[PDB]
């Protein structure tokens, strides 16, 4: 606790035994603290390097013995957090000194990562400055390079939830100028089917020789300088980007043939980027095709890097191509034709009936799952390629009930968890170990649930709805009964609320058999519950009680739920008669649907006006209802508003649209009353008058067209004529003429038959 | 009699649990129960922190018997070191709900374990049956 | 008692080296590479004078500020006080002098040899009852936590006691003086490892005029240790899907993280069981050559693969002269 | 032997066989005909000015095209029938068949397809075979470009792979018989596999790339599609010549790859790395005298019983001594006399048998400098290492031999380049 | 995926299907609807919904069935059955090559649109969405309600539909049937959009 002389002693007594080091820990000798982490601006350049070794050599301990010493261990991490003052003068300190508690940074963040770290922007400005004077300029020394090597790997552990343009030119910098000393090894010859260096055509399905690297602190540095500049690099405008160039391109796909896991790795991740990044690119297969192979190859590596996961990738992939444009999927066609489809399906097979598990196995398993549920998305193949099984619905059940047990478990015990746990961790409780085993299992019945086939002959159980009604219940009421576990503990629970009521709203369409079983049991009383809690319903009030339950629950995010349950009420008013009609609109009155008109989530508004729709879907009452509860300008002020660009606002103008038509229809007065307002003509002339050259507004749709063809047959004894007239003088006639060389035939026909029918009546 | 020495004998393996008064074994076999015994007496000696005498039994009565078995002296000089180890509602709640350990406040031998098995003293007291029973 | 298949005599086997000695000028019956190898032998070995007597006679060494230049640059006086320290027997001061000149980071297993080489060191020093108790505190405190990581570590423990507690077979060979040499071999090595980065960059860095006497440029070499397996995802199967073989819940056949609360602040992912496919693939090819084949004297793996192509060509009924001198 | 030569030979030959041992006697043929012969280009355009690099012409025109980096526009813009006459033994080409049957581009290479105007299969062979004892592996590519256009979208009708040398009316009505090994590409079956082993592959279809490559170690043949390598077919079949092989219907039409001037889709290098790597594992992971050969007796060789005929290892020390004596005796041999003296003493300091090494060694030095004092005032054992081991390389590689008292395990020492991989 | 004017999600359909000298009832009430508009590579039906039918044999007055439909495109789904893929699921399509043109040549319209002639000038086509005429299979795959009374559906149908009235032509085949058995239906009239949309 003095001296250089005792402080090598005792540090060369204590390398690699635990025991002294945990004996270090208690009472009689902890007072060598008081000295050691107690470092001002002076006392040499030997003792700061003597004490930093020292805590470095006493905070190497095993999890076992990090649990047998207990919180004084945190306690010294935190006083390294917040009572030393080496950050500040980063610049002026020697580099050995940097370098070590560079060092003893990067445990502390390995060990104990929640304590905040309040000293950033000191490290940012010293690593730019050092590297920008420094190592440019190759008047650079050992420890210089190794401390830019460590500060690259702490920042890049940092969540991140004027000086990042500075940061991102000095990586780029780096990255320039470390890779220009090997581009020369580049080499590929090829054919192509109709002098040298043109490069005229590199879709070639060739890929260049490896390039290796020698140094070992090059590697390093390239690896984690691309990896920084990844996180980077998009929100730094220019031209002439790093990303866009083709020898650099060309560098990257030799690299890929590496020996190195970490350029592999950090190559395929700067390649496959721009697929979720940049749009458009997904129509480029050729690069795929050609990268794929190495994506693949990458699952046997045994050391892998924490940052990388082929799994993720390999599933982010697959959802691109199945949300964007389904019925064709690449990766699915050129795994299929090459067996890993097999060998995928028989490893999760092999992994479901393990002997026994643990964390890592469940896990495995859970990726397994989703990687299988991504795979029977949108394609009936292996919907039931994974369905000739007849074993995954037992182990489906089984998951269900676990987590369902656990829910009941914990709120029969919520009085004395909340009592013995409520001073320490009033609101940061951890959640459930199980949320995302259930997670995964319930996108993969979503994913079963959507062919009719399947809803007819095998998941004609009515365990599977039985146990989707009490997860809803019962997560729900966790939700209501036990908010004092915070947002930490909250927010899985609410997403497996979000998938399982999207995963009911199949079961429940018509022509499926477990639509009576699941109105039996009662979905309109849940869901007439959950859409009258202040916490979903903005147009409400909280009573004097739940104060504590709304600060406890201000910050998450809820409009899966909300878009979901609106989902299911559409679900169970398609094509059915008035009585089921007065029913629902008894349990749950038009306010609320009324109220659920302004969200400003655009799925919630595009659902909400859809389930209108289907509610006046013939229906010459409900559409009384609706006329009195509120009248006409809000609907073209909805239309003018929103981007039909835009999937979900589109969804939500074609269902005001078929709103119009359906509400043209009850009677005389109405068709009278539809007819006599003048803007809605205006936004069908500008519908109609898109043609394949003028594209742009409305984007040259057809289900559109015909909607407002519909909406002009409904319009039709001297008022008809009348009507027929004024149509004619708005400039309807000559639109409906011209649409009759459309590129579309339904199109065609329906225009010809309403102008046959316009001029026989005139 | 035969039939309450035996009986006798059995009891004190079984009922009490001490190798004395099992003297028969101890100076007449002259045809593994011998080994067993010595080994046996060692562990319940070591099984209390006594040492000095172990180490004495030890050179006395394993030493000679190394040529024909070799392991089980690895596994009992082992077990000399590997002692100390081997033998011995918030918690509760936080790992059946969360699979996680709260911190204490303060600011695979399974040779080894078979080797401490209680079910050594039935096997021993069955070895010596059968070895008296076969033997008379 | 005779070969059969071809034994060639002594002026056939003169032919058959002379077809194919004249490729060896044209890589770099003459080798003109061997003065590098024994270079790289007198370096590797620590052999201090050699060494630089072979390097001043390759022309990279002009005066003595060159030559204290070399002998800091490729450590070789410490790397030779280390193994002779080492062969000694004085072994808490070899850990001392590795911990001083090199640092802390070349033992933060190895150290557990080192430490069980002390144990049988003072073991044989004492030849020369309390003692036995001495010893088993001393083993019992420092060994026994690293043993308990593995297998093969404990059968090493229950060695040293057995010995230990002896007045054999597989003992004496435990008692033998040339463990010592192969342990001062394996931590010479184990430091070229360590401090080859350094070297390179100081010969990159700096426009030095010194050449790299390991892993020459036109190769590649890394520090890692990484493994291939075909028996995990890959499209080598055939086209057969198995199916589940069990009926048990997950949940039946099923702690040690823990809890931590905070105290703008930044706050770090957390690593907490991330390498879970790694530990799961275990239950349902390795880079040996560019990572651990250039750090041995390149003459000694030449020897071996002499001695080894000896031995096929003897079991294969072909007989070829051997070499005399 | 300057680098314009090895740039000659990396542009000619194709790259993943100048890394096995019989880059020997490509540089054995390039030195018979070395006659006819940045700067990188500079060469590039030497070999085409007189050479294959340029364009069959009526309707596919094809061009080749060399990759060329830009280094300094990089760092400005962001700092701060010649193989006929070579004799080259390997398969290069389709052989045309005497009767009018299928028609190929006057290369050979660049299209082939069935003769429409002359159903029963067309099949050929490559021109040249393929010795069993030189390579380690081989590998060739195809490209279908043609489809019948009735089949499927997805499915040809076209049999390729390998076919054993020395009928052929079963190759044409059913397409291949007992002697081929290939791949099936209408049903996706492997050729004669009647081993309920029918679950290897899917058929191939109309842009997709496949591979038939071989491997002499283990003794397999395998197949790769689109990159990704399917597992091993065949298996045990060492000591056999192959030939490649190709069958079509009237319909198909393919492109061929032997790898001389396009570069593959597989990475094979890789694949040949781990072999390598693999077998370089396996190899390396008084009595210390080389005196006379003692099993010479009337001037033949007789072999002893014993097991083995080399006993020196590193367990014993044997082997670091002899390596010492060696290393000791070549110094003296030549000139090198201090060097040596300092290598005594370093042997002598280390030390605390080897005392043998020591009198030895001082023995040597002292006769050595009496000899260079006598030729003052009147007026190699260790070369042979490596070339026997060369010498004994390319024997075990010449005479096929065994892995281990069997004729199925790998024979590893087919995997080592000695020049290019041990002594540099 | 676009749906036309008369394969509507609720869009129903009558008519008679002739067999030996008699003519059963028939109705088709379509459920499900999507064809592809691009490139089609997955297996999803383009088509389903329930053949109900009545006055059949004297066991059951009516029995209705579930079926699934898919169109020819033209590409990777040609007239033939040697264009399309091998897949379970598409195998029960299948028929031999002579069998599928003899019956493909009865109708009146595969005539005015035009043995390898066929195969060599499908390639030429283009845009089967904008034609008069699409041509489609069905197959049943179970019974409606019960998920009986000796009628055998492992056959298929051969139908082929006029866009501009609604008309819809075929034939069902089976290898142990009279080969020719025909069907005609008739649109069967519709002034609203009740729809849904699968999650």
């Amino acid at each position: 606790a003095y001296s250089l002389e005792n402080l090598k002693k005792i540090s060369n007594s204590l390398v690699g035994d635990q025991l002294a080091k945990v004996d270090y820990f208690l009472a009689p000798k902890c007072q060598i603290f008081q000295c050691l982490l107690s470092i001002e601006q002076s006392d040499g350049v030997e003792l700061k390097n003597a004490k930093l070794d020292l805590l470095y050599t006493l905070l190497h301990l095993e999890p076992q013995q990090r649990d047998i010493v207990g919180t004084y261990y945190f306690d010294i991490v935190s006083a390294i957090y917040k009572s030393m003052s080496l950050a500040s003068s980063f610049t002026k300190n020697n580099s050995s000194t940097n370098y070590k508690y560079i060092k003893l940074l990067n445990l502390c963040a390995g060990v104990y990562p929640n304590c905040g770290f309040p000293d950033l922007q000191y490290l940012q400005n010293g690593f730019i400055q050092l590297v920008n004077h420094k190592f440019l300029r190759s008047k650079c020394k050992i420890d210089e390079v190794v401390t830019i090597i460590e500060l690259l790997k702490l920042f890049l552990l940092v969540d991140e939830k004027y000086q990042d343009f500075k940061m991102a030119e000095s990586l780029e910098h780096i990255i320039v100028k470390i890779s220009s000393k090997y581009l020369d090894q580049i080499s590929l010859k090829y054919i192509v089917r109709l002098p040298f260096d043109n490069k005229g055509v590199d879709c070639t399905r060739a890929i260049p020789k490896k390039i290796n690297i020698s140094n070992m602190y090059d590697s390093s540095l390239l690896s984690l300088a691309l990896l920084l500049y990844l996180r980077y690099h998009y929100m730094i405008p220019g031209d002439r980007k790093l990303r866009n160039d083709a020898t650099f391109k060309m560098f990257v796909l030799g690299l890929l043939k590496s020996n190195d896991v970490n350029i592999r790795c950090v190559a395929l991740k700067f390649l496959l980027q721009p697929y979720f990044t940049e749009d458009k690119k997904w129509e480029d297969t050729r690069t795929l095709e050609k990268i794929l192979p190495y994506l693949v190859k990458s699952f046997n590596y045994d050391p892998l890097p924490w940052w990388f996961d082929p799994f993720d990738m390999l599933d982010s992939l697959i959802v691109l191509y199945n949300e964007i444009t389904p019925m064709n999927n690449p990766v699915l066609t050129t795994l299929a034709h090459t067996n890993v489809i097999f060998c995928i399906l028989s490893r999760f097979a092999q992994c479901l009936s393990l002997p026994q598990h643990n964390e890592a196995t469940l896990k495995t398993t859970t990726k397994f799952i989703k990687i299988c549920a991504s795979f029977a998305a949108s394609d009936e193949k292996y919907r039931l390629l994974l369905l000739n099984d007849t074993l995954l619905l037992n182990h489906l059940e089984y998951g269900l009930e676990s987590h369902i047990t656990l829910i009941q478990d914990f709120i029969s015990l919520k009085d004395e968890i909340k009592e013995t746990t409520t001073e320490s961790h009033s609101m940061c409780l951890p959640p459930i170990y199980d949320h995302d085993f259930v997670a995964a299992w319930l996108l993969l019945l979503k994913s079963f649930s959507r062919s009719v086939s399947a809803l007819r002959t095998t998941l004609k159980r009515n365990k599977i709805a039985q146990l989707l009604l009490q997860i809803l219940s019962k997560t729900y009421t966790l939700t209501k009964e036990c908010y004092f576990a915070g947002q930490d503990f909250m927010k899985p629970e609410i997403m497996i609320m979000g998938i399982t009521l999207g995963s009911i709203c199949n079961f429940v369409v018509e022509f499926s058999n477990l639509q009576s079983f699941m109105l039996r049991n009662g979905i309109i009383d849940i869901i007439e519950k959950m859409l009258t809690d202040p916490l979903f319903n903005s147009k409400k009030a909280w009573d004097d009680n739940e104060d504590e339950r709304r600060i406890a629950l201000q910050g998450i995010p809820v409009h899966e739920v909300k878009a979901n349950s609106l989902w299911v009420l559409r679900h169970l008013m398609y094509n059915c008669q008035n009585e089921e009609k007065f029913q629902l609109l008894a349990k749950i009155p038009m306010n609320l649907i009324l109220d659920f008109i302004n969200d400003p989530c655009w799925a919630v508004q595009a659902q909400c006006f859809q389930l209108l729709r289907n509610l006046t879907c013939n229906s010459r009452k409900i559409v009384n209802i609706l006329l009195e509860k509120f009248l006409f300008e809000f609907l073209a002020k909805k239309m003018r508003l929103l981007n039909p660009l835009d999937t979900q606002q589109k969804k939500a103008m074609e269902g005001i649209l078929y709103i119009i038509v359906n509400l043209a229809a009850v009677n005389e007065n109405k068709k009278q009353l539809v007819i006599e307002q003048d803007e809605i003509l205006n936004i069908m002339s500008e519908i109609l008058v898109e043609t394949t050259t003028d594209s742009s507004s409305n984007g040259n749709d057809s289900n559109l067209k015909l909607a407002c063809l519909w909406v002009l047959n409904n319009l039709l004894t001297r008022a008809t004529v009348e009507r027929c007239r004024k149509l004619v003088e708005v400039g309807l006639y000559d639109l409906v003429r011209k649409n009759i060389t459309d590129e579309s035939l339904s199109v065609r026909e329906k225009a010809r038959t309403l102008l046959y029918h316009m001029d026989l009546l005139l | 009699v035969l039939l309450e020495a035996n009986r006798i004998s059995t009891s004190l393996l079984h009922e009490r649990n001490l190798l004395p008064l099992i003297s028969w074994i101890n100076e007449n076999k002259k045809t593994i129960l011998e080994f067993q015994a010595r080994l046996q007496e060692y562990i319940e000696l070591l099984k209390v922190d006594n040492y000095t005498d172990a180490i004495v039994c030890f050179q006395r009565f394993l030493l000679p018997f190394v040529k024909s078995n070799f392991t089980d002296l690895k596994l009992a000089s082992g077990l000399l070191i590997f002692i100390k180890y081997c033998n011995d509602k918030k918690d509760r709640i936080f790992q059946h709900f969360f699979h996680k350990s709260l911190p204490r406040i303060t600011s695979d031998f399974e040779r080894y374990l078979n080797l401490l098995d209680d079910q050594r003293w039935s096997v021993l007291n069955d070895l010596f049956l059968s070895d008296f029973y076969s033997m008379y | 008692f005779t070969y059969g298949k071809k034994c060639f005599t002594k002026e056939e086997w003169k032919e058959q080296v002379a077809k194919y000695s004249a490729m060896g000028e044209l890589y770099a019956p003459i080798e003109p590479t061997l003065p590098r190898l024994l270079l790289n032998y007198f370096v590797s070995m620590a052999y201090e004078d050699s060494s630089i007597r072979m390097a001043k006679e390759l022309g990279f060494i002009r005066n003595n500020k060159d030559i204290a230049v070399f002998n800091d640059l490729y450590k070789i006086k410490e790397r030779f006080h280390i193994k002779h320290l080492i062969k000694l027997g004085r072994i808490n001061e070899a850990m001392e002098e590795i911990n001083s000149i090199f640092g802390l980071e070349v033992l933060e297993d190895l150290h557990f040899k080192l430490l069980l080489l002390n144990l049988i060191e003072m073991i044989r020093s004492h030849h020369q009852n309390d003692f036995i108790l001495n010893l088993i505190q001393y083993s019992q405190n420092k060994l026994a936590i690293k043993a308990s990581s593995s297998v093969k570590k404990m059968q090493e423990l229950e060695l040293a006691m057995t010995l230990l507690l002896f007045p054999p077979k597989s003992l004496q060979n435990l008692y033998s003086i040339s463990l010592r040499s192969k342990i001062a071999d394996l931590v010479n090595e184990k430091l070229l490892k360590f401090i080859h980065p350094r070297i390179q960059f100081e010969i990159s860095n700096n426009n030095s005029k010194f050449p790299d006497l390991l892993n020459s440029d036109k190769k590649i070499i890394t520090q890692n240790f990484t493994v291939y397996n075909n028996n995990l995802v890959n499209g080598s199967n055939g086209t057969k899907i198995t199916h589940i073989s069990s009926d048990q819940p997950i949940n039946e056949k099923m702690a040690n993280s823990v809890w931590l609360n905070q105290r703008a602040a930044t706050t770090f992912h957390n690593l907490e069981n991330k390498n879970y496919w790694n530990q799961t693939s275990e239950l349902l090819f390795n880079n040996y050559y560019s990572s651990e084949f250039p750090y041995e004297p390149r003459l000694t793996q030449i020897m071996k693969l002499w001695c080894w192509c000896e031995n096929q060509l003897h079991h294969n009924q072909i007989g070829v002269p051997r070499v005399e001198n | 032997m300057d680098d314009v030569d090895r740039e000659f030979i990396n542009c000619l030959f194709p790259s993943y066989l100048l890394q096995q041992p019989v880059a020997y006697d490509l540089w054995i043929l390039y030195l018979q005909h070395r006659k006819l012969f940045l700067t990188r280009k500079e060469i590039w355009s030497k070999l085409m000015n007189l050479g294959v690099l340029g364009t069959n012409d009526d309707y596919l025109i094809q061009v080749y095209k060399y990759f060329y980096p830009d280094v300094n526009d990089f760092t400005l813009r962001f700092g701060v029938d010649i193989y006929k006459i070579l004799g080259y033994f390997l398969p290069s080409r389709w052989q045309a068949q005497p009767n009018n049957s299928l028609q190929l581009s006057q290369d050979g290479i660049t299209h082939l397809q069935p003769n429409p105007d002359y159903v029963d299969f067309a099949v050929t062979w490559a021109n040249k075979s393929l010795p069993d004892n030189k390579l380690t592996i081989f590998y060739y590519e195809i490209k279908v470009l043609s489809v019948t256009s009735t089949e499927s979208a997805e499915n040809s009708n076209i049999v390729i792979g390998y076919k054993l040398v020395e009928s052929i009316n079963k190759c044409q009505k059913y397409g291949f018989d007992l002697n081929v090994f290939g791949y099936c590409g209408f049903d996706g079956l492997i050729t004669n596999s009647t081993e309920q082993s029918k679950e290897y592959a899917k058929p191939f279809g109309r842009d997709d790339v496949i591979g038939c490559g071989i491997n002499f170690i283990d003794g397999s043949i395998f197949f790769t599609k689109n990159g990704i390598h399917l597992g091993n077919a065949f298996t045990d079949l060492n000591d056999l010549e192959f030939v490649p092989y190709v069958a079509l219907r009237p319909g198909n039409s393919i492109k061929t790859n032997f790898g001389l001037n396009e570069d593959f889709v597989f990475d094979i290098i890789g694949y040949q790395d781990k072999w390598k790597s693999l077998a370089y594992e396996h190899i390396c992971r008084l009595k210390f005298l080389l005196g006379e050969d003692n099993r010479f007796i009337d001037g033949k060789l007789v072999r002893p019983d014993v097991n083995n005929i080399n006993n020196l290892s590193v367990d014993d020390g044997s082997l670091p001594n002899t390596l010492n004596v060696m290393i000791n005796d070549y110094l003296i041999h030549e000139g090198l006399v201090d060097v040596a003296k300092g290598f005594l003493k370093d042997l002598q300091k280390d030390a605390v048998e080897s005392k043998d090494v020591i009198r030895h060694n001082e023995r040597q030095i002292m006769k050595e400098e009496r000899m260079v004092k006598i030729r003052q005032e009147l007026r190699c054992a260790l070369e042979n290492v490596i070339s026997n081991t060369r010498a004994m390389l390319s024997t075990l590689l010449e005479y096929n031999a065994f892995g281990s008292t069997n004729s199925s395990d790998p024979r590893y020492y087919k995997a080592i380049n000695f020049d290019e991989d041990v002594l540099n | 995926t676009v749906c036309t004017n008369y394969l509507r999600p609720r869009m129903q359909f009558t008519g008679y299907q002739i067999s030996g000298y008699k003519r059963y009832q028939v109705t088709v009430n379509l459920k499900t609807v999507d064809l592809p508009k691009k490139d089609c590579t997955s297996l999803s039906p383009h088509l389903s919904g329930f053949l109900s039918i009545r006055g059949l044999t004297n066991q059951h007055p009516e029995i209705s069935t579930y079926f699934e439909a898919y169109a020819v495109n033209h590409k990777e789904l040609g007239f033939l059955s040697s264009s399309w893929k091998d897949e379970p699921v598409l195998n029960e399509f299948k028929a031999t090559d002579q069998t599928d043109l003899e019956h493909w040549i009865n109708f009146p319209s595969f005539r005015q649109l035009f043995i390898s002639r066929i195969f060599s000038q499908e390639k030429q086509f283009d845009n089967y969405l904008n034609e008069r005429f699409i041509f489609m299979k069905w197959k049943e795959k179970f019974l409606v309600p019960d998920a009986v009374d000796g009628a055998s559906y492992d056959g298929f149908y051969y139908i082929v539909h006029d866009q501009v009235t609604g008309n819809i032509q075929g034939f069902y085949y089976h290898q142990d049937a009279e080969k020719f058995q025909q069907l005609e239906l008739v649109p069967s009239l519709e002034s609203s959009d009740c729809s849904f949309e699968f999650a």
